[PDB]
RNA sequence: UCGA
């Protein structure tokens, strides 16, 4: 199975809850190009290759290590829209 | 079909010795009703068992081992057939090729 | 007319993964209500019933739901394949659809 | 390879001490599975025989040659005396190997009796309720690749010869044909009608397909056990039981379309063969 | 265009048997005989209880004494080879087997006398009786002693081989198969079309949506109805997107 | 001990092999690998290319010809062919038959380099005046590669057919128990190669063991690490 | 009752040809199918 | 054009193969596990496996 | 799409019966319908496979 | 091509190493062999019987011991010793503990340059006043040895024992096939080797393929027998 | 109409 399950269905109340968390955090990576992130490079989630051996590019897999760390923050009516999407894509290019 | 409802009719499998009944009790039937009959109320019997079935399934050996429905399917298979450059006719057959 | 229990799997079916209703005293093991039931709760009320202690079991159930438009978590159970508690916003209309959809095809005996 | 081997060769005999039963044992009057006793405890001529003071060596000892892979031996493994089979102790072993500890894993399987399909299933809720998801998965992967290799190495397969119709199907088929003898004297004597008569013969063959078919499992079970067909259907890996009596055994009668069920016998198996009469009736 | 037969295909015997090509296997490893000649197949014994036919089992057994013969076999329906023929001719071909082994500078392989010994465990081969004996009687039952091609070590027990008929049935994965990204749409509806030549994408049938809902994807559900089928502007803009 | 080796041969073809006494249960772990090794990284030829002035493709009956093009094809595979020389890549033949005389492995024209192992080998039963002019490229390669898997590309038509070079028939090996030691139950292992006459048994032994032993070795410095 | 030819192989075109069908123009269609309609009739035998 | 599927496509498309995975379904679509989900690995063929567990 | 062939199975001259097959069909061997082939087979569990 | 070797191994204890890629086949090729002749070899501790003060059946519980006499025996089969002289390929080491010990693989008196690798075992435990006199007999050897082969007795009352040689415990590789760029045929083949402390997984391995290019050059000349 |  996917590396460190049980513990993330342990967090969110409901098995959907994650979902929603880890598709929204995902495209956030992939909207900076992984410049936001809290992972370091030894938990950079470094995929095998023959060529060399980069980060992985898929966005799935950078959120579930990302929630599976805790250091992330997940909560309905967190802060309002605006200044939540206005200060994430400055920060960033 | 009709006429057949009529008379009494033995099998192919039927104790065949010296082109005479061997055994009294024998394979029979009306209507498709099994009845073991007598050297004397024979009436008429089988020429072969091949016609109890069709072409495919006459060119299954040591059928009468194997259950209906995968019989069915060997047969309409045997219709999914290909030709083959190599291709080499059952070792073991009916011997109705 | 001899009054029987229901076999395992019948039961295993019935009570699993189970929202209790009310407090339940048997065998000196106290069941309070709103606990949730796995095989070891269900052989225990197995066991309990086998010593005459109980017979009926009040549990909160789909039909007994006030829940509008939908059901509730208490009312309903676990996740059955999960296992777990059944997460809110859940399929499970369609989840009782197909449960008992797939066997259409193996009732002709 | 989870099954327990025993052999009735040994017949058991009394001993008062190991060394005479051992003796015997290359003699050939003994069997290694077979239960013989010893002094006051009885025991198996491999329990005495073979004794392992851990896995590992065990394994050694068998996949060595000196030994089968089923046998009833003595071995410690996690701090007991225990006598069992190489292939249970396998079993225990690889399920802790697969989910990353023997302990828990051993304390909730069984470790006297051959694991089949329900064992099995037990097995994968008790893991996946205990443990968790991922260590489930891998531990049913182990299964998987172990398993299939197992099947791989046993080579059980399929015979004419290995289902064997028992000894018992012609005595009480031809009881069941004296009965219908009784039946039909009967029917003209006044004492039955045509209906009862029809009940009585249904009944008839009714208790007959049950007797030859109770052969046929206790003749597989009190003889070839290791039987494949048996075994195969039996650990719940392919069949039912009313293959195995169609296939070896009596097929039992038959349904005419209309609905109403036939009166005539169809008797011979599947490796007997059926006449070309009961081949359409079915 | 010559065809080889692909793995996957569909293959099936005269008795009812089918299936689909898995993996073939290098002529290296191969479960052989002590004459070195290794098997074609390898059919696993579970769909012959349930599905009940045994008729490819004695057909199997009288390739198995016939194979050293070459002699041909006409069994007609009903009426045709029985347990005691094919005995005969399991005995025969075996007594000219060891025969052909005995002069050729051979005798009992140890792999052999282990797997006889096994064997002699559960009364599969009748005790007292030598192993060649015992080879003979095995041989009869239809099954000998195989090698695996991998190891070299036998198997446990014996396993039933020998001449079989089988078919390369018409369903052939080089046609069957097929996948499209981005194709052509129906006129009416701007939903893909379907069919292989055609260039068409697969449908979600009424039963696929209800599974996707169970499982509670809604997005994957959403998606599905409209940007990866017909939308308007979605199917567009999502080719520009993953682009 | 001192493992007594005794080996077979009969002609280019068929050969066996007998090695007493050994360690119990070291036979198996001798026999099968040989074998494994020794029916597949044995080269061969079993040709490759094939033109004829007269055709289409691997089909269209030639004239004066029984059996049509892919069935001369049939025939091609189980030709087997061994070069006189080591260093000879690739080569090719010529072959001339006219009138109403067969067509054989021995028909063709002899050169340097090549030698048949089947003369007898049958081709096409020409028929009445049947003129047929034929050229192959037998090449030397390793394993079994399929005629799809590889191109030729000669004149107007060239057809590849498969290659199978694996010049051992068949390898049977068996473990016996011998009185030639020490010990009780030994193994004597004997090795069957059968071989069509591109190598010798011997020789195919000789390869076999070559890569054997040197894949064997392979194991070099290798690199730790610890959790 | 007319279609494409069964030319899988010769076996295919023989079978085909000396197969049956009670569906058609004038015959029954699948709306309307018992168990009698489908059944194998107990003079069958040797005929079908 | 021009089947020249040579490496610099074949282990291209394994860059982005890695995290993302896709589905599999087997008609009648029965239980919701008649729709599931796995990982891609491409294998030579143009046929499919899968687990022999979930098959059933 | 399935291949119509028929193989010459007589050689160059002989005198033959009437009856007698001078060429072979899509599978046909020898006046023999020919499907598959009888290749050697084995039953085994191997390698789950 | 290039068949890269890594061994990643840890302690005394557990190595595994890959050959990644090899060709399609030569990963299972090399398994079988490696597994019979690493466990039929390479040998090792190998205790035989052990003479015992007061102790003479098998069976007779001893006074003043926890454990009876077979659980004893059974902890001296996990004891594992070294010679560090090939000079002494037997010895007899020995131990006397009374009263209330502790007694364990340490509390074993000493030898000549025997050596145990293996310092803490729970041998057995003294209960008060328990009086217990033993002298062990050790040897080298390979593969396994039951009470029956070896008719072993040293004194008396000596009780012979399962003898324990290969360092080893189990191997079973686990083959498998890779892919690296095209040509899915290649080998990944991984070996989990244990062992009891006498030699690391590495030593016990290239001892391993030493005998195996041994056997391999077993073959040079020929004896022509040809039929 | 035929696979599954
Ligand atoms: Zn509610």
């Amino acid at each position: 199975a996917e590396p460190g399950i049980d513990k993330l269905f342990g967090m969110v109340d409901s098995k959907y809850r994650l979902t929603v968390v880890v598709a929204k955090r995902a495209q956030q990576l992939l909207r900076h190009r992984f410049k936001n992130t809290v992972l370091e490079p030894e938990e950079r989630p470094k995929m095998r290759t023959l060529e060399g051996l980069y980060d992985d590019p898929n966005a799935v897999t950078w959120a579930m290590k990302e929630l599976l760390t805790g250091r992330l923050f997940f909560g309905e009516n967190l802060v309002p829209e605006d200044r939540l999407q206005k200060e994430m894509e400055r920060l960033y290019p | 079909a009709s006429e057949e409802d009529r008379y009494t009719i033995a099998q192919a499998n039927t104790p065949l010795e010296g082109d005479r009944i061997a055994t009294d009790r024998v394979v029979a039937r009306r209507r498709g009703e099994p009845v073991i009959v007598a050297p004397e109320e024979v009436e008429f019997m089988d020429v072969s068992p091949k016609q109890v079935f069709s072409l495919n399934t006459n060119l299954i050996p040591f059928l009468e081992h194997d259950d209906a429905n995968r019989a069915l399917m060997g047969s309409n298979m045997q219709t999914q057939a290909v030709p083959l450059i190599r291709a080499q006719a059952p070792v073991v057959m009916t011997g109705l090729e | 007319r001899t009054l029987r229990l229901r076999k395992r799997s019948d039961i295993e079916s019935g009570l699993y993964g189970r929202v209790l209703a009310r407090e339940v005293e048997a065998l000196g093991r106290r069941l309070e209500e709103g606990r949730y039931l796995s095989l070891e709760d269900v052989h225990f009320l197995i066991k309990a019933a086998e010593a005459g202690e109980v017979r009926e079991v009040p549990v909160r159930s789909p039909l007994t739901c006030q829940t509008r438009y939908g059901v509730c978590q208490k009312c309903y159970g676990y996740d059955l394949s999960m296992a777990r508690p059944v997460s809110i916003g859940e399929a499970v209309g369609v989840v009782a659809a197909e449960s008992i959809g797939e066997p259409g095809t193996q009732l002709t005996m | 390879i989870t099954q327990v081997r025993k052999e009735k060769k040994g017949a058991g005999m009394a001993f008062a001490t190991p060394e005479e039963a051992l003796a015997a044992y290359e003699r050939g009057e003994v069997a290694l599975n077979a239960p013989i006793v010893v002094a006051g405890r009885e025991t198996s001529v491999g329990r005495l025989k073979f004794v392992f003071a851990n896995p590992d060596e065990a394994l050694l000892a068998v996949a060595h040659g000196l030994l089968d892979l089923q046998d009833v031996v003595t071995v410690r493994y996690l701090g007991r005396r225990l006598e069992t089979s190489p292939g249970r102790i396998l079993f225990a072993r690889i399920v802790g190997e697969a989910v990353g500890d023997e302990k828990v894993a051993q304390e909730l399987i069984q470790m006297d009796v051959p694991q089949e399909k329900n064992s099995l299933k037990d097995l994968v809720y008790q893991a996946f309720l205990r443990l968790g998801m991922e260590k489930t998965a891998r531990l049913l992967d182990a299964l998987k690749y172990y398993g299939f290799t197992l099947s791989t190495t046993s080579g059980i397969t399929i015979g004419i010869d290995d289902a064997v119709i028992p000894e018992e199907k012609q005595r009480y088929l031809e009881e069941a044909d004296r009965k219908l003898r009784q039946i039909e004297q009967a029917y003209e004597m006044g004492f039955l009608t045509d209906r009862e008569r029809y009940d009585q013969v249904i009944q008839l063959w009714t208790e007959t397909t049950e007797k030859v078919t109770q052969a046929v499992f206790k003749n597989f079970e009190e003889n070839y056990p290791f039987n494949p067909l048996y075994v195969m259907a039996q650990s719940g890996a392919r069949g039912n039981p009313q293959q195995i009596r169609q296939l070896c055994g009596m097929r039992g009668l038959m349904q005419k379309p209309s609905g109403e069920t036939f009166e005539v016998p169809v008797r011979s198996s599947f490796r007997e063969g059926l006449t070309v009469l009961e081949y359409f009736i079915s | 265009q010559k065809r080889k037969l692909q793995v996957g295909d569909k293959l099936a015997n005269r008795h009812g048997n089918k299936g689909v090509v898995a993996k073939i296997l290098p002529v290296e490893d191969m479960p052989h005989l002590p004459d070195g000649t290794p098997v074609d197949v390898i059919l696993n014994p579970l769909g012959v209880p349930s599905r009940m036919n045994l008729g490819q089992i004695l057909e199997t057994h009288l390739g198995l004494a016939g194979y050293f013969l070459g002699q041909r076999y006409i069994s007609p329906v009903f009426d045709g080879a029985t347990e005691p023929e094919i005995k005969e001719l399991l005995a025969e071909a075996f007594n000219l087997y060891f025969g052909k082994r005995q002069g050729e500078g051979f005798g009992v392989d140890k792999r052999e006398k282990e797997v006889l010994a096994r064997a002699e465990k559960l009364g599969l081969v009748s005790p007292g009786k030598s192993p060649e004996e015992q080879l003979k009687e095995l041989f009869d039952l239809g099954k000998v002693v195989l090698y695996d091609g991998r190891t070299g070590e036998p198997f446990e027990g014996p396993i039933v081989v020998g001449q079989m008929f089988i078919m390369k049935l018409y369903h052939m994965v080089e046609d069957k198969m097929h996948a499209r990204s981005t194709g052509p749409y129906s006129l009416i509806t701007q939903q893909p079309l379907g069919g292989k030549a055609q260039f068409g994408g697969q449908r979600f049938g009424e039963m696929e949506v209800w599974a996707l809902e169970a499982y509670g994807a809604a997005h994957t559900l959403q998606e599905m109805l409209t940007i990866k089928s017909d939308d308007i502007e979605g199917r567009n803009a999502a080719y520009q997107a993953i682009i | 001990k001192a493992p007594v080796f005794t080996a077979t041969t009969q002609g280019d073809h068929y050969g066996e092999f007998v090695l007493e006494p050994l360690e119990r249960g070291f036979g198996v772990t001798l026999g099968n690998p040989l074998r494994r090794i020794l029916l597949s990284s044995i080269p061969g030829t079993a040709v490759t290319s094939v033109y004829i002035e007269d055709v289409l493709h691997e089909f269209s009956t030639i004239p004066g010809v029984k059996e049509d093009v892919v069935e001369i094809i049939l025939n091609l595979k189980e030709l087997v062919v061994r070069f006189l020389d080591p260093k000879m890549a690739s080569t090719t033949l010529i072959l001339r038959a006219e009138g109403p005389k067969e067509v054989r492995a021995g028909d063709f024209t002899p050169s340097a380099d090549v030698e048949i192992m089947n003369p007898d080998l049958h081709i096409a039963t020409l028929e009445e005046g049947g003129k047929l002019y034929m050229e192959v490229r037998v090449d030397r390669g390793v394993g079994y590669v399929p005629a799809e898997r590889h191109g030729i590309k000669d004149r107007i038509n060239a057809i590849p057919v498969d290659a199978i070079f694996s010049p051992v028939r068949r390898v049977a090996f068996q473990v016996e128990d011998t009185r030639l030691g020490q010990r009780t139950d030994l193994d004597k292992l004997t090795l069957r190669i059968w071989t069509d006459g591109s190598v010798t048994p011997l020789e195919a032994l000789n390869q076999a063991v070559a890569i054997l032993k040197e894949h064997l070795n392979y194991f070099a410095n290798p690199e730790a690490s610890l959790l | 009752l007319s279609q494409f030819k069964d030319e899988t192989n010769p076996l295919s075109s023989l079978r085909h040809k000396r197969r049956i069908s009670a569906l058609g123009p004038g015959g029954l269609t699948r709306e309307r199918a018992g168990f009698d309609v489908r059944d194998v009739h107990r003079t069958h035998y040797g005929r079908i | 054009r021009q089947r020249d599927i040579k490496d610099e496509v074949w282990d291209a498309l394994e860059e982005v193969i890695h995290g993302k995975v896709v589905l599999l379904n087997r008609a009648p679509t029965l239980h919701r596990l008649g729709i599931q989900a796995f990982q891609p690995v491409l294998v030579e063929g143009q046929s499919i496996q899968l687990h022999p567990l979930v098959c059933e | 799409g399935t291949a119509f062939d028929q193989r010459p199975r007589v050689r160059v001259g002989q005198r033959v019966k009437k009856g007698d097959l001078l060429a072979d069909g899509p599978a046909s061997e020898e006046g023999f319908l020919a499907l598959g082939q009888n290749v050697l087979v084995a039953i085994m569990p191997f390698d789950g496979y």
